[PDB]
Order: C-alpha cells, then sequence, then structure tokens
C-alpha cells in the first residue's frame, strides 16, 4: 500500500506495490480494469498508466499479482492536482537531496525509471530554465560544478514519456541542499597505543578530515567487549582534523589481568585496525 | 558476536531509498523515490571483522531491516530474502563491505564471490560481475 501523485495534463505511471515477474499476471481496480489501452487510464502489467492524469482520477487503485501459488495484493493511494500558477512547486513533490560544492554535483530526476524516455531532459530551478556552462545536464541527472551555498533550491525536471508514439509531458521536483564541508577519510589509524606493555589506559585513533558517517574507536577485552570484574569499564571523549578516543579504566589490579590481550580497535567503512597492549 | 551495531538509511547511486515493508507474513523491498520529509527506513548494520585484508582487515556486516529479521542472500535465485532465525546467523546473511569514495558502499556475498547485492528493474537483487551503489545515513 504506497502513495503516488502528480499534476493534470501529465503522464503518470504507477508501479504495483507487491512485486513479481513478467508472466506472473497482475490485475487492477478502482471503484476489472483495461489491460491495454482504454485510451487514458489503463494498466500494463505491474504498471498502472494514466495518459494523461486528471484530478478526477484520484482514488485508491488496488492491484493483484497472481502466481497462482499466491495472490499477493497491494494498493496505490493516488492523487492528481491542478497547477496553481503559484510558479513555486508546493512541498508535495519528491524529496530533498544534498551535495558538495564542486565536491558533489549530481541531481537525479525522480521516478524517471518508471517512464519511457529516449530524450535529453529540461531542468528548471524555481521556474528558471537552466543553461550555460556551470549547469550541464546528462542522462537522468543534472551536474552542477559551480555549487556554492547559492544553488540551494527546488530543482524540477521536465521530460517526455512516449507510449505508442504518443508524447506526454511529465515533471518532477525535489529540493537541493549544499553540504558545507566535504571531507575525506581513510583506513583508521591508532595514535595510541602502539603494540605495547603497560604495568588509567587509553586508545585514540584517527579516521580522516571530514565528519564520518561511521567512525568508532572502542576497547575489546580478550577479543570480546564484556568479561568483567567490577572493572574493566569503558569511557569516551571528543575533541579540520577528525580523530576519536576511548579510555579504559581499572582501579584494582588482580592476577587474571596478566594473561590475555587488551585490544584497542578503530573501525571505519574502510576496515578495522587493532592494537594490542599488555 | 558483532563488534558494533548502528542504524543507517540505505540509498542507491541515483538516490532512490531502499525501503522495506513487512506484511508481517511476507514482505516487499522497494527501490523508490520517497516524498519530502517522509522518514526513511533505518536498518541495523552489524559489523564483524573478516580476515579479508586491506590497507589490515576489512569488515563484513549483517543488515536487520527490523525486529529479528536479517537479509538472507538466495544463491541460485539471485535474490535477497528476509528470514527470522533466532539461530546463530548463517553465511548467506553476511556481506563483505567495500569502500571506494565516501559512504558509497557495496556488499559482496561471504559465501559466493563476485556476487553483490545490487539493483535490477527497480527491485533489490544479486549481481554477478556501478549498479552496486549504496549510500548510508
Ligand atoms: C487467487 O489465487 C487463488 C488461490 O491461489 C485462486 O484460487 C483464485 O482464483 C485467485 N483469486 C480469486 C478469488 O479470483
Ligand atoms: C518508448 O519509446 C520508444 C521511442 O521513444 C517508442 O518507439 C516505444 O513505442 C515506446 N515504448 C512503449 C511501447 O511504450
Ligand atoms: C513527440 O511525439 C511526436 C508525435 O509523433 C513526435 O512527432 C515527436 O518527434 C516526439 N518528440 C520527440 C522529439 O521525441
Amino acid at each position: 500500500s504506497k502513495q503516488s501523485w502528480g499534476l493534470e495534463n501529465e503522464a503518470l505511471i504507477v508501479r504495483c506495490p507487491r512485486q513479481g515477474k513478467p508472466s506472473y499476471t497482475v490485475d487492477w481496480y478502482y471503484s476489472s480494469i483495461p489491460t491495454q489501452e482504454r485510451n487514458r487510464v489503463f494498466a500494463s502489467g505491474q504498471l498502472l498508466k494514466f495518459l494523461p492524469a486528471a484530478v478526477a482520477d484520484s482514488g485508491i487503485y488496488t492491484c493483484i499479482v497472481r502466481s497462482p501459488t499466491f495472490n499477493r495484493t497491494g494498493y496505490a493511494n493516488v492523487t492528481i492536482y491542478k497547477k496553481q500558477s503559484d510558479c513555486n512547486v508546493p512541498d508535495y513533490l519528491m524529496y530533498s537531496t544534498v551535495s558538495g560544492s564542486e565536491k558533489n554535483s549530481k541531481i537525479y530526476c525522480p521516478t524517471i525509471d518508471l517512464y519511457n524516455w529516449t530524450a535529453p531532459l529540461e531542468w528548471f530551478k524555481n521556474c528558471q530554465a537552466l543553461q550555460g556552462s556551470r549547469y550541464r545536464a546528462h542522462k537522468s541527472f543534472l551536474v552542477i560544478d559551480n555549487v556554492m551555498t547559492e544553488d540551494a533550491g527546488d530543482y524540477t525536471c521536465k521530460f517526455i514519456h512516449n507510449e505508442n508514439g504518443a508524447n506526454y509531458s511529465v515533471t518532477a521536483t525535489r529540493s537541493f541542499t549544499v553540504k558545507d564541508e566535504q571531507g575525506f577519510s581513510l583506513f583508521p589509524v591508532i595514535g595510541a597505543p602502539a603494540q605495547n606493555e603497560i604495568k588509567n589506559l587509553t586508545c585514540s585513533a584517527c579516521f580522516g578530515k571530514g565528519t564520518q558517517f561511521l567512525a568508532a574507536v572502542l576497547w575489546q577485552l580478550n577479543g570480546t567487549k564484556i568479561t568483567d570484574f567490577g572493572e574493566p569499564r569503558i569511557q569516551q571523549e571528543e575533541g579540520g582534523l577528525a580523530c576519536l578516543d576511548m579510555v579504559l579504566r581499572i582501579a584494582d589490579v588482580k592476577e587474571e589481568d596478566l594473561l590475555l590481550q587488551y585490544d584497542c580497535l578503530a573501525l571505519n567503512l574502510h576496515g578495522l585496525r587493532r592494537h594490542t597492549v599488555r | 558476536s558483532p563488534i558494533t551495531e548502528y542504524l543507517a538509511s540505505l540509498s542507491t547511486y541515483n538516490d532512490q531509498s531502499i525501503t522495506f515493508a513487512l506484511e508481517d507474513e511476507s514482505y516487499e523491498i522497494y527501490v523508490e523515490d520517497l516524498k519530502k520529509d517522509e522518514k526513511k527506513d533505518k536498518v541495523l548494520l552489524s559489523y564483524y571483522e573478516s580476515q579479508h585484508p586491506s590497507n589490515g582487515k576489512m569488515l563484513m556486516v549483517t543488515l536487520s531491516p527490523t525486529k529479528d529479521f536479517w537479509l538472507h542472500a538466495n544463491n541460485k535465485e539471485h535474490s535477497v530474502e528476509l528470514h527470522k532465525c533466532e539461530k546463530p546467523l548463517p553465511d548467506q546473511a553476511f556481506f563483505v563491505l567495500h569502500n571506494m569514495h565516501s559512504n558509497c558502499v557495496s556488499f559482496e556475498c561471504k559465501t559466493d564471490p563476485g556476487v553483490f547485492i545490487g539493483v535490477k528493474d527497480n527491485h533489490l537483487a544479486l549481481i554477478k560481475v556501478e549498479n552496486i551503489l549504496f549510500k548510508l545515513s
């Protein structure tokens, strides 16, 4: 059961929520639907098509996929709108997308996969057709190399879905956000310790320049986190440099503490680095 | 025995979100553009250490979409499936991580080489070898 939307005069294809194959066989219903070409609204396989969509067409359109070792069934909540000459696409179309300055350039045109398009498409930032050097559009996306914090805005792409040779107009809009700093990262590096003996202990490792999706330094004990007397116990901290640290704590030494490894670890998406103390 | 476990959003090269849906008996997995401010399905990546090297040893991971379910990789059928299995997790639940540019990752089957979770016809499937494209959040 998945929602879908679009304007009047525009083509809209809608995929059936429960998935399956060609030769698995799908049916659609409104409020028993044309399988090919009742000339405006009809359904080909998993794809409910509206050519073009009108507001009257809003409703729930249920669908059923049949194996027949099963009949899976799933619905499409659907709404079609009147363009308001606001010139500003209202907050309901698609979803926000970020980028670096020159550091990431790419805005994808939503839902385009659903449609049949052999052409180069048009982009518009807040009712202003893009052009020139800085904006260069290719395939299904838009590449902006110029990007400042100035390219924040709602980008809308128009393209054409062609059916039997009938051309229809489709558009989609989404917001674009510029990432303040885009930093790098590499395999983690443990400043402290080296492989070494102690006889209050600490581990610091360093993962890159930026702010990491995933960076963690953590203490393992005999290669597990959890074997316990009242101690060991683990504690953290935080400081264009990006590095993390974790401190062990042990108040009272005991004998067991001689045998088995105290393992500092730093991990990343790049992988894991471990050091051993004793 | 995972080393750490964190939630992250999943998304493709072209920025489609990978959503999960559990009809609680069977399921669906979507690769599709969401609506602004619609929250994204977060999945638990649990990170284990492969002896697969790097520079060192690179991680693998298992993804719980939710509440005691994981991503099982179906070999001959080139598919991703969802399983319950309280039991200690099997080899098709595991994926060697790979990292090229930032956050941009691909998942290779611990069991059978050169086969990655990837995307085909707007569905999630397995690929034998740019269509293995995942961002995290
Ligand atoms: C759906 O499949 C069932 C059982 O597999 C089949 O017998 C039936 O014809 C289908 N649904 C209906 C009521 O048409
Ligand atoms: C898709 O577009 C091609 C060329 O634009 C056209 O020839 C074809 O009929 C279309 N496919 C269908 C059947 O929708
Ligand atoms: C759109 O459809 C019309 C009708 O046949 C066709 O003549 C035209 O070339 C199509 N536009 C393009 C350039 O794809």
